[PDB]
RNA sequence: AUCUGGUUGAUCCUGCCAGUAGUCAUAUGCUUGUCUCAAAGAUUAAGCCAUGCAUGUCUAAGUAUAAGCAAAUACAGU
RNA sequence: CAUCCAAGGAAGGCAGCAGGCGCGCAAAUUACCCAAUCCUAAUUCAGGGAGGUAGUGACAAUAAAUAACGAUACAGGUUGUAUUGGAAUGAGUACAAUGUAAAUACCUUAACGAGGAACAAUUGGAGGGCAAGUCUGGUGCCAGCAGCCGCGGUAAUUCCAGCUCCAAUAGCGUAUAUUAAAGUUGUUGCAGUUAAAAAGCUCGUAGUUGAACUUUGGGCCCGGUUGG
């Protein structure tokens, strides 16, 4: 038969299920981020779990070891390239200091509320599922996009959309030709 | 005594040599349908809308039989599919009868279900056929559509339709998941596979009884009625008794095989022994409103004598405490009682029978027969062609004859609302025979005594007990409750299910009367009450009967007070004018008779 | 006869102000369901 | 790299029972709107099988008088 | 074991593909095609249930709708609670083109398609372990609940129903097996006076284990890497 097709899962559960404290801490990030469900918080502390234990694999090995500095080179890269990691902060050991606040801040649904185009994280979610945003050309409709640092100037209404220049929708149509079938008495 | 290991080798054996018994007993059963010589399957075809038309199903069918041969102003039908080596008897019911579709359902092994994707099953009808079925039992069941081609626009648009009818199938019979479409060949073809090569369930009261289906009836002088067929059920004996639906029991005097059984007659005989609408409903409307509220309760007057009115009732501590005899000499008791048949134990004898029944049967399943019947022949009137209308024969257990105190379990139908006075005349249906009973109702429960209250009314909604004078059933068949309504549209008025529980006479059912009276005087010892009685002569006559109030507490008369009846009593503790004070006086109920029903 | 409650998303942004914005304290122990 | 409830009048222990999280581990219940992707009669019986199909093959280049078709007297296309 | 018959004879092997019976807690259509991947032949051409396409499919996996925003009234330090108004959109249906061997579907798109937006989210719980009710009606140690400790005999924080609240959420619960928790299998790393556990005592073969000692120190050149 042909070759298996491989897949992975992305998320994790907290093993104690009735933590008081754990429970308030996250619907505080669940109202002011937007998000639907207790699981896009288990996605992004799946992630960072992952990246703490590459770095923190690395830093048992000797300074000046090829492989720390080509994979650790490597990942510092990528992380700044996102814009969650500062510029500043350019060092294996900071990366082990990020939080999930960290990555929040860079998903397209918060992007198009700092920029305005949006007067809140929840209007923010219904223009981008309903394929109001571009970013350059190409329409996207994923709320958790992760905006790299060069897209942030390209962020503005599709040019198909009314906001982006095109028709009026279908209800505006609509109201607009029974009133004037009316007028047009 | 010494423990053994069982080695690979024997391991291996003892499998291989069980599964070996397991192969030959699935032979054991198929052989019945074997082949061309074996019995014919009994179909049952019953569209659930009147647009359908049963006879467009069946054509639909035999063109998969691939035999033109194969495929007309009757009802009935034999054909043998050679394709599958199977032989079909079709039967049609007149959906116009409602209790004749009943009856053709009765003795299938599998019910054919017609839906319609036009138009919707009616709520007064359609459902009360489903819902009836399946409370008598069913041996096997197909949902089937014929006409889906009729709503097309596109095939997505049938398949939304087909959608919805497979739902509402299935809330009906939960293990079907699906409808078959006899538009397509492939569909059409499947069916007719499972009704040749599959076997049906049993049915548990129909089979442990003979049953066959006439093939022909005829008539011989003083009457004889000579029937032949093919036997179905654990079998059919000589000296045993055989019911007929609409025309009762009968006795026969021959069986013969197409070797010859006459009936040895040392054997048991024919014997059963050893505007008005207006007021009448409202008169229950408020009869029943009140008794909800105010149960039993019975007022006493002025100018009338509380002891004649009175006299017969016995008055009692506690129902679940009473020594109450069972065959009292009261002269209420209805005139037969050493006349009627009584048990004991209805477990052991009921099982004793059965084991008895099949070990004597002289005729037995796929045997063909002919028999002769001891037939009044007045009634021959009422004979009609058994290629348009089914006959059938049910053979009897013993003693199923004699008379008994039996009780059934009772609940509403889906949504029977109104009251059921527990005097009023109802037929039963249990098993093929059926009866006008007036029963009596009570609570089910646990009293060691067997002593249980009688009730006014049918519960709105616990399941109770009913009982009555009427032939056993050692089957424990399923039981129907109706009453005929000429003005419905199929003439009859479904009120609940149940069960026939068993045979017992010391089940004791007490009839309950509630006096009461307003307590206005109060004092740290004593309470003196009113208006529960009116002369000094009652007040003492009943003296030793014992007090409760509603809230519970227990009391007792002390003395009469004065000319006008009243009387002083005492109390466990603190009284007040918001209080009621009662106490009930009980009298033995006995089962009325029944009757035959058509 | 009451309407209906929101699902997903506005089902959070409903529960957020109830329990950081209309808190009931009773002394200082807030309480989620208390008897009336 | 984490534990909590249960032996007593009350206490500190030994010790087990119950709870907790996962499963490219199966079955089953209730419920089910959209896009991508995807296992599937192994477990018990290496038990028994109606019907149809799953293995054939020619080039300018081994053998042509089909009484096949289509139009250089030994032959010559297909 | 088992099929046909003119009773003389003849024929058989699905643990290939589809399909049937049986078994059982337990598993799909008797569909389309050689267009792709490749294979065989005397061969560019024929053939291929190998293979591909579609149907059934909550096995497991990824993304993600079920509503957003004004005005008015009232309350409050720009945030709550209720009368009213325009905007935005795909679920779905569909001309067309694209896709494909031919189709279906995805991606694209003219027309149509929201006010209880009825175009109505469920599955388990509310004594403790363990997030969340001194609420209100019923009932009678019974019906029942309860993994464990327990509750219930009118005055029920635990049964049954109604309000309200909690948790995960297109998913949630139950049974059985197995991993972690388990330093309750212990090489890392347990325990043996009194809590389970040192054999009556000594000899002794296999096995496991076995004291110290032999070239140490000192000079002279070259010398690479890193740091200042």
């Amino acid at each position: 038969p042909r070759a298996p097709r491989t897949y992975s899962k992305t998320y994790s559960t907290p093993k104690r299920p009735y933590e008081s404290s754990r429970l308030d801490a996250e619907l505080k990030l669940a109202g002011e981020f937007g998000l639907k469900n207790k699981k896009e918080i288990y996605r992004i502390s799946f992630q960072l779990s992952k990246i703490r234990r590459a770095a923190r694999d690395l830093l048992t090995r000797d300074e000046k070891d090829p492989k720390r500095l080509f994979e650790g080179n490597a990942l510092i890269r990528r992380l700044v390239r996102v814009g969650v990691l500062s510029e500043d902060k350019k060092k294996l050991d900071y990366v082990l200091a990020l939080k999930v606040e960290d990555f929040l801040e860079r998903r397209l649904q918060t992007q198009v509320y700092k920029l305005g185009l949006a007067k809140s994280v929840h209007h923010a979610r219904v223009l981008i599922t309903q394929r109001h945003i571009a970013v350059g050309k190409q329409i996207v409709n994923i709320p958790s996009f992760m905006v790299r640092l060069d897209s942030e100037k390209h962020i503005d209404f599709a040019p198909t959309s009314p906001f982006g220049g095109a028709r009026p929708g279908r209800v505006a149509r609509r109201n607009a030709a029974r009133k004037a079938e009316a007028s047009g008495e | 005594k010494p423990d053994k290991q069982v080695s690979k080798l024997q391991r291996k054996n003892k499998a291989k040599q069980l599964r070996a018994q397991r192969i030959l007993d699935s032979i054991e059963n198929r052989k019945l349908f074997e082949g061309k010589n074996g019995a014919a399957k009994i179909i049952t075809i019953v569209p659930l809308v009147n647009d359908l038309d049963p006879l467009d199903i069946l054509y639909k069918l035999l063109k998969c039989a691939d035999d033109e041969g194969i495929m007309d102003s009757k009802r009935i039908f034999n054909v043998h599919i050679k394709k599958f080596k199977s032989n079909l008897k079709i039967i049609i019911p007149d959906m116009t009868n409602f209790l004749n579709i009943l009856d053709c359902a009765k003795v299938a092994d599998f019910v054919v279900f017609g839906l319609s994707g036009v138009q919707e099953v009616d709520e007064e009808f359609g459902e009360q056929i489903i819902r009836a079925l399946e409370l008598q039992g069913i041996a096997s069941y197909i949902g089937v559509i014929s006409n889906l081609s009729a709503v097309h626009e596109k095939e997505k648009f049938q398949l939304d339709v087909k959608q919805s009818l497979e739902s509402y199938f299935k809330h009906f019979f939960p293990s079907e998941e699906r409808v078959y479409n006899l538009e397509k060949n492939s569909d059409a073809l499947n069916v007719l596979r499972t009704l040749c090569q599959r076997l049906p369930r049993s049915i548990n009261w129909r089979d442990n009884r003979g049953y066959v289906v006439a093939d022909f009836v005829d008539f011989v002088e003083s009457g004889d009625l000579v029937i032949e067929g093919t036997v179905r059920g654990i079998g059919f004996n000589a000296n045993r008794l055989v019911h007929i639906p609409d025309f009762g029991d009968f006795q026969l005097n021959k069986i013969e095989k197409i070797t010859v059984f006459e009936s040895n007659m040392n054997r048991d005989t024919l014997d059963e022994y050893a505007e008005e609408e207006e007021r009448q409903l409202r008169e229950f409307r408020d009869m029943e409103k009140e008794d909800r509220e105010f149960p039993d309760e019975i007022e006493l007057e002025p100018s009338e004598s509380a002891i004649e009115r009175l006299k017969r009732y016995r008055g009692l501590k506690n129902l679940y405490n009473c020594d109450w005899q069972v065959d009292e000499k009261d002269p209420s008791s209805p005139a037969e009682w050493k006349r009627l048949l009584r048990i004991g134990n209805y477990k052991n004898t009921k099982n004793r029978i059965i084991k008895e029944t099949k070990n004597e049967a002289q005729a037995i399943a796929g045997d063909r027969i002919r028999m002769f019947i001891r037939f009044p022949k007045f009634l021959l009137e009422k004979i009609q062609d058994p290629k348009q209308l089914l006959f059938a024969v049910y053979g009897l257990l013993l003693h199923e004859h004699k008379n008994a105190v039996v009780n059934f379990s009772l609940q509403r139908w889906e949504q029977y609302d109104k009251p059921v006075p527990s005097q009023e005349p109802i037929v039963v249906q249990y098993g093929v025979r059926r009866y006008t009973i007036q029963p009596l109702f009570s609570q089910g429960s646990n009293s060691p005594n067997n002593v249980h209250k009688y009730e006014r009314f049918l519960h709105p909604d616990t399941v109770s007990v009913a009982t009555c004078i009427a032939p056993v059933d050692f089957t424990q068949s399923p039981a129907i409750f109706f009453k005929p309504s000429p003005t419905d549209a199929k003439n009859i008025e479904l009120i609940g299910h149940g069960t026939f529980l068993n045979a017992d006479h010391s089940r004791i059912l007490a009839k309950r009367a509630i006096l009461t009276g307003h307590p206005f005087r109060f004092h740290k010892t004593v309470v003196t009450v009113r208006y529960m009685f009116f002369r000094p002569e009652d007040v003492e006559w009943f003296k030793s009967i014992p007090l409760f109030t509603k809230s519970g507490r227990s009391g007792f008369i002390k003395e009469s007070l004065g000319t006008h009846g009243y009387f002083k009593a005492t109390f466990d503790g603190k009284l007040s004018a918001q209080d009621v004070v009662a106490m009930s006086l009980y009298k033995r109920m006995w089962p009325m008779p029944s009757l035959p029903w058509n | 006869e009451k309407p209906k409650k929101p699902k997903g998303r506005a089902y959070k942004r409903l529960l957020y102000t109830r329990r950081f914005v209309n808190v009931t304290l009773v002394n200082g122990k807030r309480r989620m369901n208390p008897g009336p």
